[PDB]
RNA sequence: AGGGAAUCUGAACGAGAUUCCCACUGUCCCUAUCUA
RNA sequence: AAAGUUACCACAGGGAUAACUGGCUUGUGGCAGUCAAGCGUUCAUAGCGACAUUGCUCGGCUCUUCCUAUCAUACCGAAGCAGAAUUCGGUAAGCGUUGGAUUGUUCACCCACUAAUAGGGAACGUGAGCUGGGUUUAGACCGUCGUGAGACAGGUUAGUUUUACCCUACUGAU
RNA sequence: GGCAUUGCCGCGAAGCUACCAUCCGCUGGAUUAUGGCUGAACGCCUCUAAGUCAGAAUCCAUGCUAGAACGCGGUGAU
């Protein structure tokens, strides 16, 4: 069998790596880093709350 | 790669004074064989 | 050879030297184990079989025509609490299996009882000698 | 997979396109790689090299110089043989212990004046020098003058044998 | 053993000393033979003979 | 075994073959003892390499022994081939030295051991061990001519066809170059050579087709005029249960007198006389009638150029060889036309899906959008399938909204009575 | 009111011995837990 | 009359040493001849002579670590290598290297599974991690009775390193 | 309920636990054999001599574990 290690086996995955297996990783993360930044306007609201 | 066991260049005193006795052996050898 | 598809984990309840029931019409009534074919290899541990896996297994109480010869037997139920996706684990009554060819073709001509899902799922021609499943 | 499935393929598609560059420029970097292997290969492979490349040097000289003629035109532990009267024969060799695997029976004669050699049996051990109690066991150390059978047969019936056979497999002797 | 006791005259089973002690052998002696003119031809056939008894 | 030998171990040129036996001794066994050792060390030591080189030389020869088929225990028709092919007392001459030498080597074995047990000292060991495995490299020395010839052998029986000789089978002769080369060419797929001159051909080529649901199987053959391949086709006719096709060239192509074919018909008509001869024409024309002389015969004349008549031949080979209340059908699938795999213009189908979606295992089949629904905007179903420890498809039913009001209806009849106090 | 059947040994035996057949068990596969 | 001889030599006595890697060890035998690079004190006819070649022929249970001389797994080269399967060879020690019946002296092997069930070291590795079967009431000295041939339950004797609430490695902990 | 050298029996939480249960176990450079490019030595050639691309389960890293109690750092507290 081929290895962990097997260096056939990691230029494969990386024909794999350029394709959508990163581009479902690069929505994601868009989709987490959006939340994000929805995470600020509602402790600002909560600022607005306190400064009315 | 797994680099492999490398052969000592200490020569110990049993090994040299041994050396000294299978020389002086040759000598006796090529001294009777120079007769013949 | 004959097993269809992947093959899945289920539980081990037929090591080497357990005598199981013989489930088809061909004369034999139980069947002795003496080797698992496809298992795996640690240190004093036997080889043990479960549900859908082909050994090789003798005629202990049967038919003399099914035996003088030690011949290829798929086990198709296991008795022993293995799991299945669907939520549930089961086992069921007693140990039984079935003789075939190194092909995976059947030798008889029906099989009494329930068999299994698993065995029935990779054993095609087992599942066309079935008289029930589950 | 008929009969010349690789023949017929060269006579309808050839062989490569470069086929003869990687063979001709092969040939030439084996001037380089006989010494480049020479130089490398260490261990046993170094000797192997060696004497295999010695070897295609003394075959090179005999076409060349062959070519160049024809332009012009206690127990014992040695090995022993024992008479046929075995059986009762020890008076005078108490507890003189000769195993039956070092009793070889057919000595590899050779005949000195013409050079054939006839393996035939033993028929008696003569004189062993160095033992004369060597004589009386039969012992076929070098230099044993022994008795050769010539029933499968100018011949002389007496041989004196030449290895130790307690080093080598065989018995080897010379004719008288 | 009930085999050999119709088709012979005395059926005695031994396995001596100067065996294995450790071994499941038997030397079984069947002395005396009939030599019948009327074989029964279902009986010596193996299909026959090793029939199983019954359950209880 | 069977019709051919493809699977034989190579035979090593007997040089070569004592650098495998003794490097693998090398290697395998240990290597390594002191004198100072004690002597039962030093005996076990060189007796396990002796014997283990014995070993060793018995395994590489049985492999060749046992691989050789077994010459006049096969097959008539394979006795005789490859007695015309190769030398076949030297074949046997070859596999006897072979068992001679397998025999010899487990003698010098069984002997050195035995003269091994009363070594004195590690020289007079040495020299015991070197004296056997040297012993069996002499003998091995002995075996550089017929072990050469094995391979040959080996590389050449690896490469013949496969004859049943229970098949239906039909010989195909003539002169070398009649034009017989051109009928197994239009026949079936082989590749044979038409090449004008003589020889071109130097083996029996097969051909397997297909007539009546059957297997059959037209052999090539180079041509008679003796020769090992001239040979080759005369006990190819002899040995096999067949019909022979016997080519003739009615023209001035073949280089060769039509009367020479008349002869050597005639005169190779004893051994073909069993097996019902067809005779196919691809004072003069009398002498046509001459072969037609012939208990067995039967002329036909064709031309390879048409496809018609070639096809005709081997349907008359062939038959000489045998003798020697209503269905339900949806009118969607009988309007439905055929399913042509190089069309550029039909429906694509799931396998087509798959390609333009990417890959085999990675395309994960949509269940929906294949089935049939009143609405195919909730076509996309989620289906709850449980609701509080009791699953719906139990509770699911149509007219439940009915049925809910009949139970509304026993509500109402138990509520003004007062069983809730 | 633990079996059973043979055999070796001095027909049942005797905690004689051996072998087999049937049953049983953590001896083991493969250990896990509790108490003193 | 008895005498010569003894390495045919059998028993008692006196001498002389045995048994120290001086890099050990591995795969290709030996004897005789055929060639034959040279050297022989000149030099082939003072002789030695390599590779070839020709003659017939104490065992086994379990773990740790290491070696490669690798059985499998990884990548290669050669091979009539159509495909599949395989044979030889190269790099390669990263990781693997199974389960039962086996006791006239096992210094044998059976029958499967497995990708494969590779070979060795840790000088008395692993008998103060241990058992399964062998000496005969097995060491040494002295005596008594004895033709060549052995006994005597004579008589005197020796058989100390094993425990360390040492030492320190190793694990873990302040 | 005292008690039974835990008198005995059934079930059994928590805890502990089993390939008798379940989950999880990686990706970049440098190379070996080898295949090559340009190219000398040598007015051909030549994979190597100066250079140079690829290439093993190999190596070194990434990752994974401990943290030097006499290696260091930044930050809070008067």
């Amino acid at each position: 069998a081929k290895s962990l290690r097997a260096s056939s086996h990691l230029n494969a995955k990386s024909v794999k790596r350029r394709g959508v297996f990163q581009k479902a990783v690069d929505a994601r993360e868009q989709r987490i880093s959006d939340k994000l930044k929805e995470d600020l306007l509602k402790q600002k609201l909560e600022d607005l709350k306190k400064k009315e | 790669m797994r680099v492999r066991k490398r052969q000592s260049r200490r020569t110990s005193t049993k090994l040299k004074e041994g050396i000294k006795k299978k020389a002086s052996a040759h000598r006796k050898k090529e001294k009777k064989m120079a007769k013949k | 050879n004959g097993a269809q598809g992947t093959k899945f984990r289920i539980s081990l309840g037929l090591p080497v030297g357990a005598i199981m029931n013989c489930a088809d019409n061909s004369g034999a009534r139980n069947l002795y184990i003496i080797a698992v074919k496809g298992s795996g290899s640690r240190l004093n541990r036997l080889p043990a079989a479960s549900l859908g896996d082909m050994v090789m297994a003798t005629v202990k109480k049967g038919k003399p025509e099914l035996r003088k010869k030690v011949m290829p037997a798929i086990v198709v139920r296991q008795a022993k609490s293995w799991r299945r996706r669907d939520g549930v684990f089961l086992y069921f009554e007693d140990n039984a299996g079935v003789i075939a060819n190194p092909k995976g073709e059947m030798k008889g001509s029906a099989i009494t009882g329930p068999v299994g899902k698993e065995c029935a799922d990779l054993w095609p021609r087992v599942a066309s000698n079935s008289g029930v499943v589950v | 997979p008929q009969n010349d499935y690789i023949e017929r393929h060269i006579k309808q598609h050839g062989k490569r396109l470069d086929h003869e560059e990687r063979k001709r420029k092969r040939e030439a970097r084996e001037s380089h790689k006989i010494s480049e292997r020479a130089q490398k290969l260490t261990g046993w492979k170094g000797k192997q090299f060696a004497k295999k490349r010695y070897a295609e040097k003394v075959s090179m000289r005999k076409k060349i110089k062959a070519h160049e003629q024809s332009k012009v035109k206690r127990m014992i532990t040695k090995h022993t043989f024992v008479g046929e009267g075995f059986t009762r024969r020890p008076v005078k060799m108490e507890r003189i212990i000769r195993p039956s695997a070092l009793r070889q029976k057919k000595a590899n004669v050779t005949h000195p004046e013409l050079g054939v050699t006839v393996f035939l049996p033993i028929l008696a051990v003569k004189k062993n020098p160095q033992s004369p109690m060597y004589t009386q066991l039969g012992v076929l150390t070098k230099g044993t003058i022994i008795e050769v059978n010539v029933s499968e047969l100018v011949w002389g019936k007496y041989a004196q044998v030449t290895n130790e056979p307690d080093r080598d497999g065989c018995v080897n002797a010379v004719l008288l | 053993i009930w085999v050999f006791q119709q088709l012979f005259e005395k059926v005695e089973a031994t396995k001596p000393p100067a065996s294995r002690n450790v071994s499941a052998e038997i030397f079984v002696v069947c002395k005396g033979f009939k030599a019948p003119k009327r074989l029964d031809p279902r009986l010596l056939d193996p299909k026959e003979v090793f029939e199983e008894l019954p359950d209880g | 075994m069977q019709l051919s030998w493809k699977d034989i171990p190579t035979v090593a040129p007997a040089n070569d073959l004592l650098d495998i036996v003794l490097n693998r001794t090398q290697r395998k066994t240990p290597t390594v003892i002191r004198p100072g050792f004690k002597i039962t060390r030093i005996r076990a030591f060189y007796m396990r390499k002796v014997k283990y080189t014995g070993e060793g030389f018995v395994e590489k020869f049985e492999d060749i022994l046992k691989g050789f088929p077994n010459i006049n225990d096969v097959h008539p028709f394979h006795r005789d081939l490859m007695d015309t092919l190769y030398e076949k007392n030297h074949y046997k001459i070859s596999l006897a030295a072979i068992s001679r030498a397998k025999s010899l080597v487990e003698q010098v074995a069984r002997d050195y051991v035995r003269l091994l047990k009363f070594g004195q000292s590690l020289f007079q060991c040495k020299q015991l061990k070197r004296a056997a495995l040297g012993r069996m490299a002499t003998i091995v020395k002995k075996l550089r001519d017929p072990l050469a010839y094995l391979e040959q052998v080996r590389q050449h029986i690896g490469r013949l066809p496969s004859i049943d000789p229970n098949t239906r089978t039909l010989l195909i002769c003539g002169y070398p170059n009649v034009g017989k080369s051109s009928f197994l060419r239009c026949i079936t797929k082989s590749d044979v050579d038409v090449q004008p001159y003589a020889f071109t051909t130097k083996s029996l080529y097969v051909g397997h087709f297909d007539y009546k649901y059957l297997r059959f199987q037209a052999i090539d053959t180079p041509g008679i005029l003796m020769n090992n391949i001239e040979m080759q086709s005369i006990y190819a006719i002899a040995h096999l249960r067949s019909c022979v096709l016997y080519f003739m060239d009615l023209s001035e192509q073949c280089g060769f007198t039509i009367e020479a074919q008349v002869k050597l018909f005639h005169s190779i008509k004893p051994l073909f006389a069993n097996k019902s001869v067809m005779v196919v024409i691809n004072e003069r024309a009398q002498l046509l009638e001459s072969v037609k002389e012939v208990p067995g015969v039967e002329i036909m004349t064709s031309s390879c150029q048409l496809e018609e008549n070639v096809m005709e031949v081997r349907n008359k080979a062939c038959e000489k060889l045998l003798a020697s209340r209503t269905p339900f059908i949806p009118e969607s699938v009988k309007n439905l036309k055929k399913y042509d795999p190089e069309d550029p213009n039909r429906r694509k189908l799931a396998r087509d899906i798959e390609a333009e979606n990417g890959g085999a295992g990675v395309f994960n089949v949509n269940l929906k959008d294949k089935y049939l629904l009143e609405d195919d905007e909730w076509k996309n179903d989620i289906m709850p399938e449980i609701l509080d420890g009791k699953n719906v498809y139990d509770f699911l039913d149509p007219e439940i909204a009915a049925k809910l009001q009949a139970l509304e209806e026993e509500e109402e009849k138990l509520e003004n009575e007062g069983f809730y106090n």
